[PDB]
RNA sequence: AGGACCGAACCGACUAAUGUUGAAAAAUUAGCGGAUGACUUGUGGCUGGGGGUGAAAGGCCAAUCAAACCGGGAGAUAGCU
RNA sequence: GCUCGCCGGAAGACCAAGGGUUCCUGUCCAACGUUAAUCGGGGCAGGGUGAGUCGACCCCUAAGGCGAGGCCGAAAGGCGUAGUCGAUGGGAAACAGGUUAAUAUUCCUGUACUUGGUGUUACUGCGAAGGGGGGACGGAGAAGGCUAUGUUGGCCGGGCGACGGUUGUCCCGGUUUAAGCGUGUAGGCUGGUUUUCCAGGCAAAUCCGGAAAAUCAAGGCUGAGGCGUGAUGACGAGGCACUACGGUGCUGAAGCAACAAAUGCCCUGCUUCCAGGAAAAGCCUCUAAGCAUCAGGUAACAUCAAAUCGUACCCCAAACCGACACAGGUGGUCAGGUAGAGAAUACCAAGGCGCUUGAGAGAACUCGGGUGAAGGAACUAGGCAAAAUGGUGCCGUAACUUCGGGAGAAGGCACGCUGAUAUGUAGGUGAGGUCCCUCGCGGAUGGAGCUGAAAUCAGUCGAAGAUACCAGCUGGCUGCAACUGUUUAUUAAAAACACAGCACUGUGCAAACACGAAAGUGGACGUAUACGGUGUGACGCCUGCCCGGUGCCGGAAGGUUAAUU
RNA sequence: AAUUCCUUGUCGGGUAAGUUCCGACCUGCACGAAUGGCGUAAUGAUGGCCAGGCUGUCUCCACCCGAGACUCAGUGAAAUU
């Protein structure tokens, strides 16, 4: 059976990547939150 | 001409072809060809804004001179082209310096012939004069909407255009459609028909065969969910209100026409 | 020549049994349909929630859909238990 | 270690994606492993991934993304030009052998190849953000010529048989060699060369396009394989001294032919069809502004440079996606033997495995199967399930029909083995010889050798010869839908949806319409034989009556009627 | 009749026996002509019905071959309360 998640890392990092959250304010919000909350890890970055 | 298949298998039982043995069995002329990428009836924000667009063969759009600004300089037909973009036949013409080009192919313009722009061009079919030159009563295509901006009228498999009068500075057209349409009388016009008569009376004869002019399936509407079409549900089939569009408009009479800005070169509508 | 025929790969899911704290949050076994096409598949892209997409079932939109998910208004309100 | 069983179009081999040390060696057995464990994809420690040629990076662009100015929008922001990004596509070059416990087209040996920098010599019109060419493209089909590969013979080495026979028409093994370079063949495409002229290619042009003459018929391009060389090498079944019985030096014979043959190659070809089948750069040319006893360009030789990152291992799975060492899912490449139409199926080779609880017993009952007296659907909502049919050739085949079908209708007959026809035929392949010749990878002739159906006749064994696996039950009446398709992922595959066809209606192009506060985009680089909406649903015969109601389309006289005044 | 309540309408066919099926009749509760009417060859994992063949579907179950069940050793759950 096909499951949801099909990995695939350029997929990935264009989705989710740090660049793609600064691309647009929204993003750039999220890494706000995450920086204030104490994030280890901001991104999927790697 | 018009050719019947044999029902060797269902959906070939009504196929109906027009095959023309006169058109150009290879490739087209490549310094005229661009891409032609397919959209899918979706625009520039990624909605569907024309329903039942989609697949189809892959096309590469041709280059065709619907303007014929070159006057004076005669051109010969090379041979007839077919055109997937259009349902007429574009025809590759050779002119006396050399240079090539694409036209919609009249009625009765083959190989070899002669044709030719400008207002001190002969009165034949192919040939590209303004109204002012045209005599009353012929029959034209590819007219001008306006001077210098290209043919925009009468440019379909075997549509044409009368003209009927010339009011002076302005020359009263008979749209195949049915409106008395009157144009300024310096718009270019071709003389003749445009040729493919017969391409009307194609039958394609199956699903399939409307899937690779790119039509996707057409879902009524009546059988539909209220959430969905204004006909909506029922248990069974009530549609039992009046016909309307998706959107909510009669589609049975309604003029749609709200344009208001010429209101002056229509003499008659239709009908 | 064919949305042609028989039939593997491949894509489907008509019947039956088993399984039902399963090997498996839909599968296995034996049969079954399509199998040059409106076919199938890899990679990438696009359409975002009263919106999308839909050969149209209210189907599908991350095991969730007659209005997704996450956070917030929020300790909504509950003549009810 | 010896047997046994299983996969073998994988349950083998090599990758991408994904994972990220699971790889190799030593060591340990608490936990993890559905049991034990000395073992492990477990713990701990060490080692392991060597590239000018492979991939990425890089140059080029598709869909699409972003987008200086710009246009639009309360703000946020939206769209988009010039541009700049974006592979799943295009663009220079390495092969064989050997080698490590673990890497190699990356190291070693041998033999090559590509693109640039610089220098020298010779000869020289060079120059682009421009022009042209090229790159550059579909489906289906048909062969022909090849190769991978296989079989047999020959050749070389070894063998003479645990039990009758086995020195022969016997048995086992081997019989391998690349890129590159040279040759330019089967075959495909195109008439060459020279001069003059020209409203075209945004300007120019010797290039491209066009026109007009003369002169020759042989020019050019493309092209699998073969052959030669590479190769007096390498490899090579087996030997000979070392030989921790773990392995290395040295030596190492034959290394040919015929036939069969691809889904691979010639082929981005050819033929045919309609649904008419990317872009850009590299590359090849053309000149412009410019630079000219320079600079640049071409050729030879010399020299230098080719960085950086990935490279282990799994990759149909115990390492990826499924919470699991989970009967699931997962793209590409390789494709042996016998039988077979076949990548089905059966048994096997190479290779890999016996699926991480076992040992007994041989109750009911459950599960998956085998056989069955007589009857044969009496079962049951229902022939559910099971049983049965099943191949090739020939004969034969109804109603009905849109003349294609129905149809493999139904039904019947023959199938093994041996011999002969014919010590292997028809056919295919094709050596030597001879003749010809523009003396070549040539043509003709020639038929050796090899390969090889099918049929007839006769004889013969069994209960059964399409003996296994594999492999249509058939016929009659009838409702619905024309048909192939589509649909509720996960109780509904249908008579539902699509459908070709038909009709009504809107729409004259800045189209209707749709997405958008707007700009704009789709419709469409389309133009009424076009496009949107609605209903009906192939085809055949047809589609009657009603305009009071509702809607829609027209109408002008009157009545009533908003802001405003 | 995919439409008929009364209704298993009535007659005929098929069966020893037919609320289904097929062919007629018309008293159409409550068909009807593009939300189409009536036919229709071919097609269908479509609905109904009847035959031949075939059989453990059944009368009526018997035996046999395997995996569990049972015993021994090791490991060791769950709902519920």
């Amino acid at each position: 059976m096909k499951r949801t998640f099909q990995p695939s890392v350029l997929k990935r990092n264009r989705s989710h990547g740090f660049r793609a959250r600064m691309a647009t304010k929204n993003g750039r919000q999220v890494l706000a939150r995450r920086r204030a909350k104490g994030r280890a890890r901001l991104t999927v970055s790697k | 001409a018009v050719v019947k298949c044999k029902p060797t298998s269902p959906g070939r039982r009504h196929v109906v072809k027009v095959v023309n043995p006169e058109l150009h069995k290879g490739k087209p002329f490549a310094p005229l060809l661009e891409k032609n990428s397919k959209s899918g009836g979706r625009n520039n924000n990624g909605r569907i804004t024309t329903r039942h667009i989609g697949g189809g063969h892959k096309q590469a759009y041709r280059i065709v001179d619907f303007k014929r600004n070159k006057d004076g300089i005669p051109a010969v037909v090379e041979r007839l082209e077919y055109d997937p973009n259009r349902s007429a036949n574009i025809a590759l013409v050779l002119y006396k310096d050399g240079e090539r080009r694409y036209i919609l192919a009249p009625k009765g313009l083959k190989a070899g012939d002669q044709i030719q722009s400008g207002v001190d061009a002969a009165i034949k079919p192919g040939n590209t004069l303004p109204m002012r030159n045209i005599p009353v009563g012929s029959t034209v295509h590819n007219v001008e909407m306006k001077p210098g901006k290209g043919g925009q009228l009468a440019r379909s498999a075997g549509t044409y255009v009368q003209i009927v009068a010339r009011d002076g500075a302005y020359v009263t057209l008979r749209l195949r459609s049915g409106e008395m349409r009157k144009v300024e009388a310096d718009c270019r016009a071709t003389l003749g028909e445009v040729g493919n008569a017969e391409h009307m009376l194609r039958v394609l004869g199956k699903a399939g065969a409307a899937r690779w002019r790119g039509v996707r399936p057409t879902v009524r509407g009546t059988a539909m969910n209220p959430v969905d079409h204004p006909h909506g549900g029922g248990e069974g089939r009530n549609f039992g209100k009046h016909p309307v569009t998706p959107w909510g408009v009669q589609t049975k009479g309604k003029k749609t026409r709200s344009n208001k800005r010429t209101d002056k070169f229509i003499v008659r509508r239709r009908s």
